[PDB]
Order: structure tokens, then sequence, then C-alpha cells
RNA sequence: GCGGUAGUAGCAUGCUAGGGAGCAG
RNA sequence: UGACUGCUCCCUAGCAUGCUACUACCG
């Protein structure tokens, strides 16, 4: 905390890696060994030998991901399009990047028009498409890192909703595993820069065996090992017309992220009833068990709902250190006390602040969130609960006391304020008072950045709990941005359930004999990714009619909507994959003399194949 | 499935029995028949079919083996790839300017960000418009980082050559603005 | 872990592990070298080697295959089944061997020891990759034998031409001269430094080397082992006479350096090879020089196989060719750095066959026939790829330091496959024309092994002295040393006013570090000494054993001196066959 | 007379592996 | 040029378990 606000005076030159002069076989090199963080202070590595031999696999994969050599050996740069610290050119020409339009799917529009839709004055129009974007489009998205401004915290607040924090991430095990125990799925994705150039992420997997993987893991924890990180342009559907931009982190990065977080990460993602819903799915009864679960035994309930404005590029770095420091409490057992400290400093160095390769030229990332690592969501989870956390404390500890009617309030409020500005180490009893507290009165679900809330009213009517406006004003004061409460709903009715969660609306049917939630999509995102596709060979439906039967399954529930037209959708899917069928049949009997049979194929147009998904009966 | 140990005494003790039943013998003959063949079909079970299962164990064997001996063929190409890499990025540090900058320091360690501010030889500057043009590089030779840099070439958006004589403030609305300048460290290197 | 069988050269995955050199088997081949031999190890992609913990059998034919790794009889599951089976060993591409019938030759070079005469006479018997084989492993096992010796202890000098120096207990003195070169490295603090490429004199210990380092504290002298890589191209590619000259560009002029080098050039310029057939003194120099200008516009190679005998390999080049057309090619040891070095593009590069930057030619001359191996004909096939090349050098010299071989001598016919391609043929190129020499070693080399092609064409005044004195051996370690030979010298001194400036030829190099340390005359060495000999020479006793003295040491030994040649009878010598002046000792 | 065992065929259930596709943060 | 997770549908291959069936051996 200290660090951050003394470190705003130095000249923003001496920050990062510091290199030196290694022989190897009497040529000279020039490597990584150390870093100079604004926050964490002068680090040195631990392990470093000046003349050498011929380096081995995993000393070329360390030295071959160091942006000490790419920058040294490059050309000056002066980028004046962009506000941000610039390092050097890799190549002789700057690289400009387009964005393509979409694919026009003519047989579904005729299709749906011939049935009565797109009508003048009709509830049901399109407005999802895929958005065009000119050359100068990445390095303008970048930009956007000019909202991260280095914030100073209250520590005296933030070391008790530290605790409180850690209380609610409780009941979960981790630890660090073995190179053979790490499940990766879809080795067939980029590995990042420079190994983008010999293959993807099978081949760094398969090239490297066991014990490589381990000292190579076991490398990282008396060294620091800066990377590099690649921006790329998206290419989906969507509603507004700004360019999306993701992060590539690089192999060297994730493959020792994995081996560290795995096991928490996969004990998180297996638990139902908890705070987190991360792991659990809609289908099922999924959507009305967690329903039924946020609203607990709350004794005034309404529902609330708030948004980030620019919720990665303005993230501080104290949060983000303070996410990765609570993730990392479960090494208690298999790590010591300085090989904890490294691993945080890998990770600051790797994805809090390094370079980033945008067009073909290198730049300094002043801080916040790159999207795209080992541990993103969980991480944002764990920073939503910290902000409702310090929004509750503010709540509460600026009311007038001597208005209090109930006595328990009010020695809780002393003893929060004498546990906050006049103790100097953790009081146990006090901090799970207060969590138990909050858990009566104050009742959330979190998915990474999304939260629904099911609080007591008359507690927030008299100021005992967290409003939108205390929301506002920590916004305000802890994240440099302003969040307009025209973004933020609030519902006094629970037969109607939350009124946007995951981008999808609830509604309370019958079914069987009992009540149920369900959710439902908007109609016109199913319409648009009917009509407008990526690729030209899915305006064919023949060729991929599994495509119409997942579209079909998530617009099912969308037939119990009073509203007419949202069924219409429904039908309508449902007769275009009968069309389609018939097509193929008939299409495929009529050059060649192959004959067709319609054996339990019947089942994707008829409504019980899709009606069994939303019933609790847990198949496959 | 055809040569194996057990099938000629199967198939000789099959074709004795059967020409044993064939000459119309007594019911004894047929009982012993019966029981020959039941013990031989009996024993000929295992042996067709242990071997069957050896047979694919051994398939499987060799497929994983080929798959190993490829995927350290594909390790051993990675590896000349990455260390041709670094041996061509090598030849080009500048080895006198950035040797004299090192002796310089107190214990040989300097940040990053100063190596290409005060060794690199060329120099590339993006321009969004005019206004911007005329106060960083204006005429042919221009002072940035306390350093003397004279015009080589400019070209633009479409790296086409463009002329300094029709960078004015008339003719700028004709010319792909993102503009690229390269200069040369006058005096010093290159 | 695939490639082709050194036999059938079908590809394989199969490698044995009792060879020193890791060959590559055939299946086939595999099972019929571990059935008829005790090499009982092979190795695969994986090792076949149980692998049930705290077992412990390397055998093959006792293996049983069952899951996915390999187990034993103790260990085998009940699916089991046998690696060793059907005469052919499980592996890769099994189903396409074809199997040799040449294992019986490949069991004994595979099994040899290299003992005994048999040894080289089957190494130079067989067919082409196994020559390979057994000069690769040849000079394996003598790499290995010499580094299985000590490191010499250092703590101090005394002076130049002195020092104290200590081997490792239980380590013999290893050999003496440059012949076993001896490039040591000692240590600091953390890493190893430099020390100097030297060789010993005897045991004072005088510096034959040619630098001079603060030496003392921590020194490590030791005989360089260095690893072998493997081969690539045959020994010799089969020749085929041109009739188009193509490159080679006979010029408009004639370029005389010598006469008959037209006829040189007439039939080297068609074959893929040649030859340059020299006795000592006798165009062996200088034809090369000739050919330089009358091929002018033809890439030409130069090189020879030792540091040493570099002399006529770079002075003439720089004498009379032009300056800019030569090259120098030298590791940076010490020797002839006349011509530019870092220098890809010329037509004329001097070397030897240590190092040389890699291309392609199509003339090339090579040197030092006599004691060059099949692997040194092989790596410089392998390095110069070109159209046609002469090999310099002649039977009638010495061998290569093959110590190895104990019992019986090896014979001209033994040297490698081209010494003895040249000698069942018949040679590329006969020279007959001695440039500067009496027509003593015209008599005694013809009668021997020249056939009478060269005849006098100096005159013989019989000044050469030999005489009746016998001499007599004694051992004491490696080296030797003669009491008629400390008397000796000063007994033929008495009164021959003639041999007092005469050079010392060296059977036993202890023996003439003991003459310069009580009379005085220079060392001279016997192999790598060709070129180096003075106008006056002694051939002293030295030995009477089968040390050096059986026919071929001596040839170009008579051939030192050019007018005074004290050739005494040794031992049991060429004595009744020719006409020698003698003088008796009062 | 009943049971056990050994193969063979059809059917059902849950995992692992491979491929194609959909949605969400 | 194509990031990190979560859920779901379809197709094929293997393994394990269970149900039924057909012969044969044994008591
Ligand atoms: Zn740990
Ligand atoms: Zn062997
Ligand atoms: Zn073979
Ligand atoms: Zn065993």
């Amino acid at each position: 905390n200290f660090n951050v606000l003394f470190s705003t005076v130095f000249p923003p030159t001496s920050f990062g890696p510091l290199v030196r002069k290694i022989f190897v076989d009497g040529v000279p090199f020039v490597v990584s060994t150390g870093y100079h963080f604004r926050e964490l202070g002068v680090v040195h590595n631990q392990d470093v030998n000046l003349h050498s031999s011929r380096l081995s696999f995993k000393e070329l994969l360390v030295y071959a991901a160091d942006p000490a050599m790419h920058a040294a050996s490059g050309n000056l740069l002066l980028d004046k399009r962009t506000t941000c610290f610039s390092v050097a050119a890799l190549t002789n020409n700057v690289a400009f990047q387009t964005v393509k339009p979409g694919n026009f799917n003519k047989d579904f529009y005729d299709f749906a028009v011939s049935k009565g839709f797109f009508k003048e004055g009709s509830s049901v129009e399109l407005k999802h498409f895929f958005f065009a974007q000119d050359g100068n489009a990445a390095i303008s998205d970048y930009d956007y890192y000019r909202y991260n401004l280095p914030t100073m915290c209250d520590i005296r607040q933030l070391l008790f909703v530290v605790e409180v924090v850690d209380k609610y991430f409780d009941c979960y095990d981790g630890g660090c595993i073995n190179a053979n125990q790490v499940i990766v799925n879809n080795l067939d994705k980029s590995a990042g820069f420079p190994f983008n150039k010999w293959g993807k992420a099978r081949l760094y997997y398969d090239s490297m065996s066991y014990e490589d993987q381990d000292a190579l893991f076991a490398y990282t924890k008396r060294n620091v090992i800066p990377t590099i990180t690649q921006m790329n342009l998206k290419y989906a559907i969507s509603a507004k017309n700004r360019a999306r931009t993701v992060a590539g982190v690089s192999i060297c990065s994730t493959m020792t992220n994995r081996q560290f977080h795995q096991k928490l990460l996969k004990s998180i993602a297996a638990t139902r009833g908890a705070t987190v819903v991360i792991g659990t799915s809609k289908f099922y009864g999924g959507w009305h068990n967690m329903l039924k679960t946020v609203y607990s035994d709350v004794e005034n309930p309404h529902l609330m709902g708030w948004d980030y404005p620019k919720c990665d590029r303005a993230m501080p770095n104290m949060l983000r250190i303070m996410a990765s420091l609570v993730l990392a409490r479960k090494h208690t057992t298999c790590c010591s006390l300085s090989h904890r400290f490294y691993r945080l400093a890998n990770e600051c160095a790797q994805v809090l602040s390094e370079m980033v390769m945008c067009g073909g030229s290198l730049y300094v990332k002043p801080g916040g969130t790159s999207s795209g690592d080992a541990t993103t969501a969980y991480a944002n989870s764990v920073f939503n609960i910290c902000q409702a956390v310090t929004a509750n404390v503010n709540a509460l500890l600026s009311t007038d006391g001597n208005k209090i009617a109930d006595k328990y309030v009010r020695n809780l409020q002393h003893r929060l304020y004498e546990c906050l500005y006049r103790n100097r180490d953790v009081d146990t009893d006090f901090v799970n008072e207060f969590y138990a507290y909050l858990r009566k009165h104050f009742s959330m679900m979190i998915l990474s950045d999304d939260a629904v809330v099911c609080f007591n009213s008359t507690y927030a009517s008299q100021g005992l709990v967290a409003s939108i406006k205390n929301f506002k004003s920590v916004l305000y004061y802890q994240n440099n941005v302003f969040m307009s409460e025209a973004k933020c709903w609030t519902e006094t009715d629970l037969t109607k359930g939350p009124h946007e969660f995951c981008s999808q609306h609830t509604m309370l049917v019958k079914q069987g004999d009992d009540y149920v939630y369900l959710p439902y999509p908007d109609p016109s995102r199913i319409l648009g990714a009917g009509c407008f596709v990526d690729d030209i060979v899915k305006t064919d439906g023949t060729l991929m009619i599994e495509r119409f039967v997942s579209l079909a399954i998530d617009a099912y529930p969308l037939t119990k909507h009073p509203n007419q037209e949202y069924a219409d959708v429904f039908h309508l899917y449902l007769q275009y994959i009968r069309k389609l069928h018939d097509e193929l049949t008939g299409h495929m009997l009529d050059m060649y003399s192959v004959m067709l049979t319609n054996d339990n194929t019947s089942r994707y147009w008829e409504p019980e194949f899709y009606e069994a998904m939303y019933t609790p009966h847990t198949v496959l | 499935f055809s040569s194996l140990p057990s099938y000629a005494a199967f198939a000789t003790a099959q074709e004795a029995y059967e020409q044993a039943v064939a000459n119309g013998d007594s019911e004894v003959v047929l009982k012993k028949l019966k029981k020959s063949l039941n013990v031989a079909k009996s024993e000929f079970d295992r042996d067709a079919a242990m071997q069957r299962k050896l047979e694919k164990m051994a398939d499987q064997a060799m497929t994983q083996m080929y798959k190993q001996a490829r995927s350290e063929d594909k390790r051993a190409k990675v590896t000349s790839a990455m260390q041709t890499m670094l041996f061509t990025m090598l030849r080009k540090l500048d080895n006198d300017a950035l040797n004299n900058i090192i002796n310089n320091a107190r214990d040989g360690c300097v940040p990053l960000n100063i190596i290409p501010l005060t060794t690199a030889a060329k120099l590339m500057v993006v321009i969004p418009d005019y206004n911007t043009y005329k106060n960083t590089c204006d005429g042919t030779t221009f002072t940035y980082a306390s350093a003397l840099w004279e015009i080589q070439q400019v070209v633009d958006a479409d790296s086409k050559i463009v002329q300094l004589s029709e960078i004015s403030m008339d003719n700028s609305p004709n010319l792909a603005w993102p503009l690229i300048v390269t200069a040369l460290r006058a005096n010093s290197a290159v | 872990a695939v490639g082709a069988c050194v036999l059938c050269n079908s590809q394989t995955s199969l490698r044995c592990g009792a060879c020193i050199r890791r060959p590559f088997l055939c299946c086939k081949c595999c099972y019929d070298h571990v059935i008829s031999t005790s090499h009982k190890l092979v190795l695969s992609v994986n090792p076949y080697v149980c692998n049930a913990p705290g077992c412990d059998v390397t055998d093959v034919t006792q293996l049983y295959l069952g899951g996915m790794s390999y187990y034993c009889k103790s260990h085998k599951p009940p699916i089991s089944f046998p690696l060793c089976a059907n005469g052919q060993v499980f592996g890769l591409y099994k189903n396409t061997c074809v199997g040799s019938d040449n294992v019986t030759d490949f069991n004994a070079i595979a099994t040899c020891d290299w003992t005994n005469a048999g040894d080289y006479i089957l190494a130079n018997t067989c067919t082409e990759r196994l020559k390979l084989f057994a000069a690769e492993t040849l000079k394996a096992t003598e790499e290995t034998f010499k580094l299985s010796y000590g490191i010499a202890t250092v703590r101090e000098v005394l002076s130049d031409r002195e020092l104290h120096l200590s081997w490792e207990v239980g380590k013999p003195r290893p050999p003496l001269n440059r012949n076993y070169v001896f490039t040591g490295y000692r240590v600091t603090k953390n890493s190893k430094v430099q020390i100097g490429e030297y060789t010993f004199e005897k045991g004072a210990v005088v510096y034959r080397g040619t630098t001079t380092y603060k030496l003392n504290v921590g020194d490590y002298f030791v005989l360089t082992s260095h690893t072998v890589m493997p081969l690539s191209a045959p020994t010799l590619v089969p020749q085929e006479h041109y009739v188009r000259i193509t490159g080679l560009y006979p010029t408009l002029n004639i370029s005389d350096e010598f006469s008959s080098n037209v006829a040189n050039y007439q039939k080297v310029g068609m074959q893929k090879y040649s030859t340059l057939q020299g006795p000592p003194g006798t165009g062996k120099s200088h034809f090369a020089i000739g050919l330089a200008l009358y091929y002018p516009s033809a890439r030409i190679v130069y090189t020879a196989c030792s540091h040493a005998a570099v002399d006529a390999l770079c002075e003439k080049a720089l004498k009379y060719l032009p300056i800019d057309k030569c090259s120098r090619i030298i590791p940076a040891v010490e020797c002839f750095d006349k011509f530019k070095v870092n220098s890809t593009l010329e037509q004329y590069v001097f070397c030897t066959v240590n190092a040389l930057p890699e291309t392609t030619a199509d003339i090339v001359v090579f040197d030092e026939i006599s004691m060059a191996t099949n692997y040194d004909l092989s790596v410089v096939n392998a390095r110069l790829r070109a159209k046609h090349y002469v090999y310099i050098g002649d039977p009638a010299q010495l061998p290569a330091p093959r110590t190895l071989l104990t019992k019986g001598t090896l014979e001209p016919e033994y040297f490698n496959s081209v010494c003895r391609l040249m000698k069942t043929i018949g040679p590329d190129m006969f020279l007959g024309t001695c440039r500067r020499c009496p027509a003593e070693i015209v008599d005694t080399v013809s009668a021997l092994v020249y056939d009478n092609k060269l005849k006098a064409h100096k005159d013989k005044s019989a000044q050469c002295f030999k005489m009746f004195y016998k001499g007599v051996i004694t051992h004491d370690v490696s080296s030797a040393i003669n009491r008629p030979q400390i008397g000796v010298v000063r007994e033929f001194l008495t009164r021959n006013p003639a041999w007092r400036k005469a050079v010392f030829i060296s059977p036993y190099n202890s023996q003439n570090a003991v003459a310069s340390k009580i009379l005085g005359l220079p060392t001279q060495t016997v192999d790598s000494s060709q070129g180096s000999e003075y106008d006056y020479v002694i051939f002293t006793q030295t030995t009477e054993t089968a040390h050096s003295c059986n026919v071929n040491r001596f040839n170009v030994a008579i051939t030192r001196a050019k007018v005074g040649i004290l050739c005494i009878m040794s031992d049991r010598d060429l004595y009744d066959k020719l006409q020698f002046t003698s003088l008796e000792i009062p």
C-alpha cells in the first residue's frame, strides 16, 4: 500500500525487468535476472549462472519467452496514437488488422418471413449482427487502459474485508499437484508468442516429459520469468458496435499456473449450495435450485443487481494482489514462505503488468486484469465479494448510532469500529459474528462479476445494510469509475425472479403438479444466431442440422410466455428442422439411389425431446 | 485361425468320430464320439480366444511405440528451430554501445526499457494527423530522447512511398493518414 | 530412434546394447546377433529390461510382454507374451524385413576385442558399412584405452625445459611424443582454464611444444580423449574414367612448373580419384603446385593427416602461387597461418582433416596416405565431395600409431582400403624422378619395393657408411635404452668428421633424450617427420627387436640424408642385398 | 433331477478416449 | 491472427457391470 503511493514519484523507465550479460560457450547473451515492481520493490533471481555450457530444452524455453532479447534486438518506437508507454518495434512495418462482416442465411430468413415474422410494429426484431471494424481498431481498443489509475486503499479496513472474504472461501480444499495429474481439454489451441510460429499447445505438451514439467514448475519458486501477452480481436455476434479483444497468454505461464491452482479450481466447481455458483448447470432443475438457495430465509426479501463499468480495464492493482493472496492461502503445507512470495511475484510479472504485443510492437501494460489467464473468473468472484463486503461495512459504519433502536446492532457497530481502528491483530469471534450477520441479512449468488442479492428491506431502509447508493460511493472512491443507476434493477415481488442473471430472464410456470422457475433468452438473440453465421458452410442447413437442435433446446421455455410470438419462435425452429430433414432425405434419394429411413429421427421435431431437459431427473 | 496347435488333433478326432458314426456302429461309439468331440471343442475354445486377445494387445503396443517415436522426432525439430531463432537474433546486438552502457552500471544490471532508448540505430514514428506531425518530426532532422535523428523514408497506411513536399495543410486530406516515419541516429549509430 | 539397419538397410527401432557403438540392428539381424553371441541387451524407444519394481534382469530372451510394460518369468501377468520368439525380436516394422546372411562376419567384427592380426584382416575384409563400423569401433576402443589414464597432478614449475609432474596412483607413464598429444585444462575456482598444447621430452622434462604459460598450481595435463562422431560417407567412391573434362580447363599456354605434370593432368582429369605415389623428395611436393596454375579455374583442395606435416602444404603455395588465391584454415593449434583465415570463397584451401569449412569441390589433394585409416578417408570424402582427387603418399612409409596390435606388424596390404586398392590393381600414378638424391636410396628401395622403376639420377660416391656393429637391448619402461648407444655414439664419432651434424632417428624417444643430454643430437620423430629431414642424417642402431625393423619403417629413413646416409646394419635387416662402404671401429 | 463352469449372440447401464456443434462469463 | 473456464446435445471406438438366450462339461 505504501509502495503504491511512493512509486508515483520515480521515473517510469526504471520499472520492469533487469537484464545483464551472460556467456554461453564464449558467446554473449542478454537475459533477465530480476524485476522491479511498482508494488513489490526490487526482486533478484536466486539461481543465475553466468558461464555455462550448451543449454538444455527448458533453458531454451525460458530464454525464448523472455522479452529481453526481443526488445534488445529491435528498433526504437515512438507511437503517438496512444498515451501508454512504448518499448520497441519488432519489424520494419506496422500491421493493421480488420474485422469482416457476417454471412447471410437466406433460406432461413425466407422461411421465417413466409410464416408471419418481421412484420411492422412487431415486438420481435433483429438487433444482433456481426459488426465490421477498420484497420486501426486493435490499438484503439488497447488505448482503453488509460482508465487504470494508481489507487491507495484504506489499509485498516481492507485487512478486515480480506478476513471476511477468506471466511467466505472456507468450504474448499487445495494445494499443489504433480505434472501427471493435470487435466487439459482442447490441446489444439494457441500457445502465445513467440511459440505460435512452430505449433499449438499439443506440440509443447508432448515434447515435454513429466520431470521436465516438474523441474520447470519448481524453477519458478526461486526465480521470476517475465513473458509476453498477445492481443487478438474477436469475431462473434453482439448487440453493440465496439471491438472486443482477448489476451493470449504464453504457454510457460499457463503450464505452471495450472499446476499451482487447478486443485482448488476443480474443488470450487464441484460444490452445490455455496455462494459461488460456478459449475452448476441450468438444466434438469438447476435454475430452480439456485433460486431457492439464494432466497434462504430472509425476512423482508427484495432483489437487487448492479453493474461494473469497465470491469477489467479499471480494477486497481491492490485488489488483484488481494485476490491472488486469498487464492494462495490453501498452500500452508505444500509450500514455504519464500516459495509463495516468488509465485506471487511470477503471477504479477506475467498477468498484471508485462509487455503486450499489439500489431507488431511491444507496449507496457499499466495494470488491471488480462482476461485469459488460468484464474480469471474465480479472481473476479473474489473481487466482487470484496466489493460487496466493503459496501456493507461502509453502510453500517456511517449511521447515527443514537437512533438505532435495536441494541444488538448498536453493540455490533461499536465492536466493528473497535476491530477496524483500535485492534492490531485478527479477532476470530467477531469475524464469525459479522459473517453470520451478513449471511442472515444479506444473501448473495456470485458468478464472475455477475451477482444477485436477496436482502432484508427494512434494515436497508434504516441503513443497517448496504444499498445501491453505497455501491455507487464505494465504486467512485475505490474503483475510479461512476456507476449510473440506469444499469441496475430492483424487484420487490419474489414470484418473479431476478430481472437479469447471465443474460436470462425468469418465469414461474406450472409443470407437473408444482411451480418451478425456468430461464428464457431474448428472442432476437436466437433469431440472429439463426440468420447470421460466421463461415459459408453454415448457409446450407442440411450439412449441419445439429445447430438448430441446440438452438431449439435453448429456446424451449419461450412456449410458456404470455406473449404469442415467443412460442412461435420455438415452433418455427421445429418446422425448419423437419423441413431440413425432409430436404436431406429426398435430395439424397433423387440423384443417387440411396434410400434413407426415418427411424427415431422424428423425435427432433416433437416437443417431448426438449421438455425433458428442464425436468429434474439427472440423464447422461 | 486354421493352423493352431490343437487344430490337427481336433480335426482328426472329429473326422474319426464322424467316420465311426457313418459306420452305423452301436450307441457306445456314439457316446464316445459325443464326449470326445465335446472335450475337443472345449479345449479348442481357449486356444482360439487367448491368441486373439494377444494379437490385439501386441497391435496396441506397436501403435503406442510408433506415436512415441513421432513425438520424439517433433521435439528434436522444435529444439533445432528454437536454437536457430536465438542464434539468428543474437547477431544484431550492436556489441559496442551495449558494452559501453553495461560497464557504466555499478553491478552489471540495467533496466530493459533504456536499452533501445540508448543503443538502437533506427527509430519509427507513427503520426495520427498533421497537427501532431508538425509538432514532432517537422523538417528533415528532429531531436528525440536527447539525440538527433534524420528522416530516411515516409510511408502511409497502405505502405506506399510519400515525399515530404506533399505533407502540407492543404494536401493533408488526400493521404492515408497513419503515416510511419523512419529515421537514423545521426553521428552515433547509423 | 528410427533408421536403417547396418545390413539390410531396412527400417528398424532396435539398438544393440552390448556393442560400444550401439549400432542399428534389423529384427532378424537382432535375433541372429543375440543368439550366436553373448550380446544379450537390446534397446528400443524404451529399454528392453524388466520394469518390475525391485527386480533386475537385463536379458532379452528372458522377458515377457504384459499389459504395457515388460516383465520376467517371476513377474509375468496371466496375460503374457514372450518378446524373443519366432526367431525375430518384437519391434517396429517387423513385417517389412528381409534379413541377411552376413551375420557371422558381423558377429566377428562386433566380438573382436582387437587383439591379433586377424582383427585387422577382417576389419579390411568385409562390406562397406562393416568397414565403417570396424574403423569407428577401433578408434573408439583406442581412445577409451588412452583415456583410461590418470591426471597429471602439477602444483609448481621449475623453469623452461624443466618440470615436476605427477600421474595418478595405479596409472603408468603415458606414451611420450607428439603422436599422443598433451593438451590439458586447469581450474581456478569454478571452471576450467587454459594450459597449453604441449608434449613431454623425458623423465628433467624439456618442452617440445609451441607456447609457454605461467604453469604451476592446479595444472591438469591430459591426453584429451575426444568423442567420435559417426561416419556418413564410405572410405572411397568407385571411380569411372570420364570422356568430357567437365569444369576442368587446360589453359591455352603451358604453365611449365614441371615437365611430366602435363601427363599428370592428362590422366588425373578423367577418373574420380588418383594418388601421388611419391618416394621421398621425388616430386611429392609441387606437382599440385603446377596443377594449381594449369587448372586455375578448378576448385582445388589441399589436406594432410597431421598438423606437423604441413611443410610442403604451406611453403610453395605462398612462395609461387598468387597471394589471394590461397586460403588458410586453422582451429583457434600452433601451425602455419600464412594464408587468410575466415574466407569461404577461394580456389586453394590448405589445411588438415581436423576441421574445415563445410563445402564441396571438384579437385582435392590429400597427403600422407601411409598413416591414414579408412576413418580419415571416409571423413575427407564426407566433408569434401569432389570430382577428382589425389592421395599423396607411398606404401614405402610408416604405419599409423596402431599401438593396439602387438603380435603381428601391419603390412602395406593392411594400411587402409585405398593403400591396397593401388596395391592389387596397381597405382594410379608411378613416378621415377628423384629431385635431389644419390642412387643409394635408388638401389636399396628399388631392390626392396620400388621394383627399379627409378634409377640413378645423382652419382653414387659411396660416402655413406654401414658397419658390422650389432648392439645390445634392455627394457626398463614403455621406453627402453641402449648401452651400445651411450657408448656407441662416442665410438662412432671417434674420428669420422662428417656425421657430427647428422639427425637422430628415434625408434626410442627416451634414448634420443638421453643422447641429447649426454652428447647432443637433434631429436627426429619417426612417423610424423617426412620432409623435415636435413641433408645429413645418422641411422642409429637403437633397437634389435620387432619394434621397427621388418620392412616399412626404414624405407623413408634411408632417404633422410642425401649424400652421407649412415645406415648401419642394426638387426635382422636387409644386409646381404647391396653394396655399402664400411669403416671398422678401433 | 437341480446347480456350477466355458465359450457364443442379442439387449440395457455407467465411465474413458476421439470427432462435430450450441450457449454463458 | 483464434485466450481461460463452466454446462449441454450428436456420432464412433474401448472397458466394466447387469438381463436374456444357444450349445458343452461337471457333479
Ligand atoms: Zn503449494
Ligand atoms: Zn551387440
Ligand atoms: Zn536387417
Ligand atoms: Zn522381473
